[PDB]
């Protein structure tokens, strides 16, 4: 109907209870064309605790 | 044994100076912070002044906003308590009290001081 | 808070990661009694959990 890429599903978690922490970055729009071919983006991270 | 003295009071002429003390057996000032009430016939006993534990800082009520002064020495255990620019609305039965336990901080309102006074008076005239 | 009630309407609120206030509440006249236990309000401000 809005002939776009959108996000209709979110089966990330079922519940949520006794919050403890809370953060979130100013909202923003990120493309979901569905490009194909090489990879133009290579993202790096390290996780330590 | 456990028990509250009061002096001074009495009559003062308007606009002059009253000083007001009391002293406390088997408590210490330091431990325990001090505070003073005042009431009047057929009305209950309301906050004046008094002093923090700590010796930071000290509360005055609105009526006497910035006008008394307030000292207090360890080594002796008695409270100082000076008054100015008296008004013939002042006049009611003072008392000195001791906080019900010697948890920091102040409090001024609610009955939280479990030993209260002599009930020492005190008037203003002119 | 508008919200507020009687004692039977018990409550409790978790708060972190915000830098508090303690001198402005210690310090306002607002508040009829601040008696605190355990530690000092001056020495309170200094320390934390």
């Amino acid at each position: 109907n809005n002939k776009s890429w959108m996000e209709s599903e979110f089966r990330v978690y079922s519940s949520a209870n006794n919050c403890t922490f809370e953060y979130v970055s100013q909202p923003f729009l990120m493309d979901l064309e569905g490009k194909q071919g090489n990879f133009k983006n290579l993202r790096e991270f390290v996780f330590k605790n | 044994q456990v028990q509250l003295v009061e002096s001074g009071g009495g009559l003062v002429q308007a606009g002059g100076s009253l000083r007001l003390s009391c002293a406390v057996s088997g408590r210490t000032i330091s431990t325990f912070g001090m505070g003073w009430f005042r009431q009047a016939p057929g009305k209950e006993r309301e906050f004046v002044a008094t002093i923090t534990r700590d010796e930071d800082m000290l509360l005055y009520a609105d009526s006497v906003k910035g006008r008394f002064t307030i000292s207090r020495d360890t080594a002796k255990n008695m409270v100082f308590l000076q008054m100015n620019s008296l008004k013939i609305e002042d006049t009611a039965l003072y008392y000195c009290a001791v906080r019900r336990d010697s948890s920091w901080g102040y409090s001024r309102q609610s009955t939280e001081y479990d030993y209260w006074g002599q009930g020492t008076q005190v008037t203003v005239s002119s | 808070a508008t919200r507020f009630a009687s004692v039977y309407a018990w409550n409790r609120k978790r708060i972190s990661n915000c830098v508090a206030d303690y001198s402005v509440l210690y310090n306002s006249a607002s508040f009829s009694t601040f008696k605190c236990y355990g530690v000092s309000p001056t020495k309170l401000n200094d320390l934390c959990f």
